[PDB]
Parts: C-alpha cells; structure tokens; sequence
RNA sequence: GUAAAGCGCACGCAGGCGGUUUGUUAAGUCAGAUGUGAAAUCCCCGGGCUCAACCUGGGAACUGCAUCUGAUACUGGCAAGCUUGAGUCUCGUAGAGGGGGGUAGAAUUCCAGGUGUAGCGGUGAAAUGCGUAGAGAUCUGGAGGAAUACCGGUGGCGAAGGCGGCCCCCUGGACGAAGACUGACGCUCAGGUGCGAAAGCGUGGGGAGCAAACAGGAUUAGAUACCCUGGUAGUCCACGCCGUAAACGAUGUCGACUUGGAGGUUGUGCCCUUGAGGCGUGGCUUCCGGAGCUAACGCGUUAAGUCGACCGCCUGGGGAGUAC
RNA sequence: AGGAGGUAAAAUUCU
C-alpha cells in the first residue's frame, strides 16, 4: 500500500520500463527525490522532476535501448517488516559489481561503488541493475 | 505531404493497442492515421531498399486474397524479381529444401505446354495434365527462374500473410509491408501504416516500390 | 440513519460553529446519538440480524476514533464523555 | 484455483506494519578507539622423530561482547504541522439488504350439495389403489395450508449463509455529485465476539402439497432398490438450541502499478429537451483476449501479471480429522 | 426460417 512507497517507486518503474512507457508521475518524498537523483547519476533513468506544489509530484523520465529498458531488474531489498543494515567491509556486490546497490548512511544516501571508496554502510534499500 | 489522396485509415474496433504511437484517428468509428509517420515510414523503407537494390538484390512480391490478386501480377515479372499470389505455402523459403522441386514439375511441363510433348498423347491426359501447370502457375511464379534466398520480400498486409512475415522472421531475411490499422507490427523491421484494403490504395505502395527498385544501377 | 434535519442540532456546544462537522468531538455524537434511539429498533424485530451488523460499525468506528484522541490533546475526552454519557 | 495447503463469513484487543514536512534526541543503524574473546584444536609458513601419523616455534582465525568518542541518511521516541489514506455533514440514486404487520391473485387437497354413468388412475407393460352410497368428468358454494406463474435477465442486493407477488412502519449498507469540517483518526489481526444453507434437537402450535421411515403393488436370480397406490417424522410458525456443507471462484484481507474488444447495469458533470441525445466521468458486473504467469489446464486491470503490509494454512499415500 | 413438446426400461460376471 502506501506502506512500503520506495518499494512502490521501485514498482511504478519496474513493470513501467516493462510496459514500455515514457517515464511516471509519481507521489515525493525527501526520500524518493534523493533515490532518483542516484539513478540519475548512474543512468538508470535520464533525469527526474519535482513537479511539486504542496503536494509534490516527482516524474522521471524512461531510459532504453536497442529495443530493452535499461533497468534489467530492480527490486527492493531491506523493507518495513524485514530492515537490513550492513557493515562497511560486508556489503553487497550486484552483479558482483555491474550494476549498483542503492544504500543510506550517516552521510546522506549514496551507492555501493561510492559506500566503501567513502568508508561506511547503513540501510540496503534496493539492488538495481 | 499527402501524395496518395483518397486513402486516409481503413478498418474499425479490431485495432492492435501496440498500434497507438502511430495513429491519430477517430471519425465515425473507422480511426484514420497519422499521415506524416507513413511517409517518413517511406523515406527510410522506399529508401533503404535500393543500397539492397544496388546489391543486386532479390525481392519478393506478396500478395493474395481475392481483391487485386493479379494486380501484383504486374511489372513484378520485370521488378528485377517476381510474385506470389494465391494462398501462402506452409514453407516454400523454410522447407525449401523441397517445394523447390514442384517448380521442376511445373517448367518440365510447362517446356511442354508447347515443347517436344504438348499433345501427341491421349486428349484425356489433355486437360488433367494441364490441370496442374493450371493448378500451380496460379500458385507459383512465385519462382519462375529465380536465383538465390529471396532476400526481403513484400507483403501486401501484414497479419493475412500471417505465415509469411513470420518465415521471414524465423530465417534472418527482411520485412517490408504495410499494417492498416488492426494488423501486428511486431515482426516487420519495415513497418508503412497505411491500409491493405483498397484496390485503389494497394496500388499506389505497389506502383510505389515498384519504381525505386526497377532502378538498381542499372 | 436519523433524519437529515437532525444532528443539526449537535454540532453545536460539541463544534465551533454549524458546518464544523469534522471535529471528533461530532461524529462521535452523531453515533451514540444514534445508537442509543437505534437500541429502540432492536428492542422490537430484534432477530433483524443483519441491520446489528451496521450498528456495530457505529460503535466499533466511535469507540475506535474516541481512543485517537486519548492520545491527542488530553482530557479533550473527560470533557466529552460526561458530557455525554459514556465510560460505563 | 485443479497436485498436500485460504479459517464458511464478518467485527475487533494485543501485536506486526504505516502516508507527508520541519525541527529535536541518539534507541536501533553506521565509523573509529581501547579492553577482552584461556590454552590446546582447525588453517597458513616452518622445525623435529629414517617418512608418515605424531610432537613442536611463530602467525592468522576465535564470524563475538563490553565501554568511551563520533556520524544522523533510514527506523523508532518527543514536538509541532500538513491533506492526498481515512472519517464526518449535504441533496439524491437504484436495489429480491435485514426485521414487523397487512393483503391479493392462480393452483393442489378436502367439506356440502346439482347433473351425470362405468369406469378412473397408473406403467415399459402391469397391478396395488379409487368406483354401483355413483368414482373419475363437470357446475356452484365453502374450508385450509404452502408457494408466489408472467415480469425474470451470463439482472440486482448481502460480509458470507443467502434474499423474488403486492402494501405501509422500522432499519443496514453501497454509490454519485458539488463544496464544508476533521487532520493519519490507518491497514492487518493469534486470542476474543458475533453471523452462519439443509438436515437435526427441545417446548408447543400448524399441516394443502411434497416426502425419509413404514406398508402394499411391480421389477428381479435375488430387489431390504430405481417404478407405481399410500404414507409418518419433517418441510410451515413461535421462542431457545446445534455451528456443519463440493459453506467453492475449491483462488484470505488492504493498497499501489501494467495493451485491448464486445457488452450488462446503476450514477452523475458539461453542450441548439434540439431524440429514445452530442461529449465525458464514477461504482459494480458478464464474455473474449496481449504481455506476463503457469506443470499443464488455464489466469489475464474483478490476475493466478508486477509489488508491498499483515493473517491463516501445507511438508508422501495410508492410519486419521481417528484415539486420549 | 426460432421456439415447443414427445421419442433408448430392467439386464450380473471373467487366477
Ligand atoms: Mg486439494
Ligand atoms: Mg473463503
Ligand atoms: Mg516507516
Ligand atoms: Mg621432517
Ligand atoms: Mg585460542
Ligand atoms: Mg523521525
Ligand atoms: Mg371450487
Ligand atoms: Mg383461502
Ligand atoms: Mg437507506
Ligand atoms: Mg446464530
Ligand atoms: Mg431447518
Ligand atoms: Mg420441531
Ligand atoms: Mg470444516
Ligand atoms: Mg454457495
Ligand atoms: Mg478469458
Ligand atoms: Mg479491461
Ligand atoms: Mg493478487
Ligand atoms: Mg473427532
Ligand atoms: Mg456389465
Ligand atoms: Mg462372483
């Protein structure tokens, strides 16, 4: 429902870049702006809007390929009845290193290639890829 | 732009929903089409099969249903290839490693319609022997004398030459067809919207590609 | 579900002003109000199982929004109940 | 869903889970620092008994705990809000939603007569049975009980069970439209509560049809049956039990997200009533079907596709939903 | 050319 909403924002993209669309509208969160901007700044997608007011709104745009999406999978890890938090030295390798994996930290969010470079871990929140 | 007049999108609520992107249609229930799509659909497909028609290349004229049938029988024979006309043989190209030889049935016995033996046997094997070259001819020059693994063909609409865009998709050769507004892309590379029913109509895509191609090189 | 005219009346002392129809302090009037003249309806029929079922409802929803606000602005509640009737 | 597995249905305590913005704390979370985590054992590199097993030096490892100091994104606490989840108010809509009382109309049975004469009924064929006090047929009249033909329809309504003539009284829910208030008041729910076809039980009342049991006629090798003549419980009402069904869509509840086609049905916003409209937009609903899912059958925006919250349940056939 | 109503009775078994 709109319990588990970045895992509903991993869903609007997942069987939306299946379904072929031009990108989604899409409920904001301080949250859900600071996820997509990672997306942004690997190239998951091309970039997204706030599209806000008192009631924000952030859409963000498609990103394909020969004929594919470029988001082959994109599914929720830690979650609101099961969170998952790990060390600095033990954290995940996604497609043993194509391919990031979305985490929080004391230091705002950040990725999986940029959690150890930096030196800390926190809140696994997606695998993309 | 609009060159072909009388035209427009034929056909009513059938429509393939993947058929969106290119249709700006509504009216009485008969949706009509995107105009501007076609065209440049046709400057990139009437294009791009002469650097093929360059490449000495080798078409394929596709066209049945009983509505301008022979109306493909044309300069086909000339287009620097040939035909195909009734009823789409499960494989003629996929298992040509026969069919192939019923041409053989067919110019043995057409050499034959008029040379060595055309009548000196029985008047019963008269019509009966006729009766295939009748049966085939009809059929097949679909081949006459060809040569090669007919590379790109043309197909009248899409989804009837159901079997053949499907062939073509299974052995690597080309697309090149038209989808009015109810047929599958999907497995056309050479998509021209338009619309495969009327006699008018056809003949303006096949008048079309007719020309473009019968200039290779020369 | 009483009558239209009626529950004119209760927004009143228990809102603001008419058309503050939303404070809880309302809705949990407008039940019990009905509630208690709808005991009357059960009275009488009484095996009229089904109509029960919307009753509860009335009082599953009031007792449930009557605990909101036990967290929210204190003794908002012991200024209503008595005002009312019910803490049994 | 059909292989073992979704409680028959709903309401709700605990608990799990939770929209969105600011601060604030530092619990969870993360980083470091120090302490400690005996020795042997396993591992790495060596040494030594002729080699090996074995003995042995040194290291790594002991995936951990504690404390002090920090970081503060995410979770939680505290604070204050926000309105979009949610509820309240307003005018209406359709409905076999539920409870009470009322009344109509057609038929079956029976009671009384009128006329009327030897047959009626029933089956595969019969016979049991009914008829010479007169049947069946027919007419008129009168009882009484149960059920509502036509409307009626891949129609509506209900949480499920389930609800159909007409009439008023009491009452539940769903949905639409504008705006108004509320300001997360939520979702799910082991326990707990209640609802729950038919048969069945109690107390009485009721009893036209139908019909377990029972009887007689057939049938048959037998016929404790299927068929026929009868027929009690019961089926009906009242009040209290019982609590199970292939209670099924064999598909738990909530929310969000993904091409389409024919409809059905019930609202409502806009535009010559300009039609029984033109153009839209809600809720429910039936058939077909893409992608995708599937063991296949099939499912396919009302999912069995894509997700997330929470509950229930399965772990080979039997034994057994049995014993205690 | 739709609907309607009536057309098969009982009859077991096979290391
Ligand atoms: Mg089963
Ligand atoms: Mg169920
Ligand atoms: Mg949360
Ligand atoms: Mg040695
Ligand atoms: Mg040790
Ligand atoms: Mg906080
Ligand atoms: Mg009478
Ligand atoms: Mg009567
Ligand atoms: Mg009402
Ligand atoms: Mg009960
Ligand atoms: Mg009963
Ligand atoms: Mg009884
Ligand atoms: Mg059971
Ligand atoms: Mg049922
Ligand atoms: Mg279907
Ligand atoms: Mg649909
Ligand atoms: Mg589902
Ligand atoms: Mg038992
Ligand atoms: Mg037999
Ligand atoms: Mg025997």
């Amino acid at each position: 429902s709109m319990q588990d909403p970045i895992a509903d924002m991993l869903t609007r993209i997942r069987n939306g870049q299946a379904a072929n669309k031009a990108a989604v509208t899409m409920p904001s969160s301080k949250l859900k702006v600071a996820i997509a901007n990672v997306l942004k700044e690997e190239g998951f997608i091309e970039d997204f809007k706030v599209e806000g007011d008192t009631k924000p709104e952030l859409e963000l745009t498609l990103k394909y390929f020969q004929g594919k999406a470029v988001v082959e999978s994109i599914q929720r890890v830690s979650r609101p009845g099961l969170r998952i938090y790990k060390r600095k030295d033990e954290l995940p390798k996604v497609m043993a290193g194509l391919g990031i994996a979305v985490v929080s930290t004391s230091k705002g969010v950040m990725t999986d290639r940029a959690a150890r470079q930096a030196g800390l871990g926190g809140e696994i929140i997606c695998y993309v890829a | 732009m609009l060159k072909a007049g009388v035209h427009f999108g034929h056909q009513t609520r059938y429509w393939n929903p993947k058929m969106k992107p290119f249709i700006f249609g509504a009216r009485n229930k008969v949706h009509i089409i995107n105009l501007e799509k076609t065209v440049p659909m046709f400057n990139e497909a009437l294009a791009e099969l002469n650097k093929i028609a360059s490449r000495k290349g080798k078409i394929l004229f596709v066209g049945t249903k009983r509505a301008a049938s022979e109306a493909v029988k044309d300069a086909a024979l000339s287009c620097d290839q040939f035909f195909v006309n009734h009823r789409w043989l499960g494989g003629m190209l996929t298992n040509w490693k026969t069919v192939r030889q019923s041409i053989k049935r067919l110019k043995d016995l057409e050499t034959q319609s008029q040379d060595g033996t055309f009548d000196k046997l029985t008047k019963k094997e008269a019509l009966m022997r006729t009766r295939e070259l009748e049966k085939l001819e009809n059929s097949l020059g679909g081949i006459k004398d060809m040569g090669g693994l007919p590379d790109a063909l043309f197909v009248i609409d899409a989804d009837h030459e159901h079997i053949a865009i499907k062939e073509a998709n299974n052995l690597g050769i080309p697309v090149f067809a038209i989808v009015d507004t109810n047929s599958d892309p999907d497995g056309v590379d050479f998509v021209i919207p338009g619309n495969d029913d009327a006699i008018r109509a056809v003949t303006l895509y096949l008048g079309a590609v007719a020309a473009t191609v019968r200039e290779g090189r020369s | 579900s009483l009558s239209t005219e009626a529950t004119a009346k209760i927004v009143s002392e228990f809102g603001r002003d008419a058309n503050d129809t939303g404070s809880t302090e309302v809705q949990v009037a407008l039940l019990t109000a009905q509630i208690n003249h709808l005991q009357g309806h059960f009275a009488e029929h009484k095996k009229d199982h089904h109509s029960r079922r919307g009753l509860l409802r009335m009082v599953s929803q009031r007792r449930k929004l009557l605990d909101y606000l036990k967290r929210k602005d204190v003794a908002r509640y012991t200024r209503l109940i008595e005002r009312l009737g019910l803490r049994r």
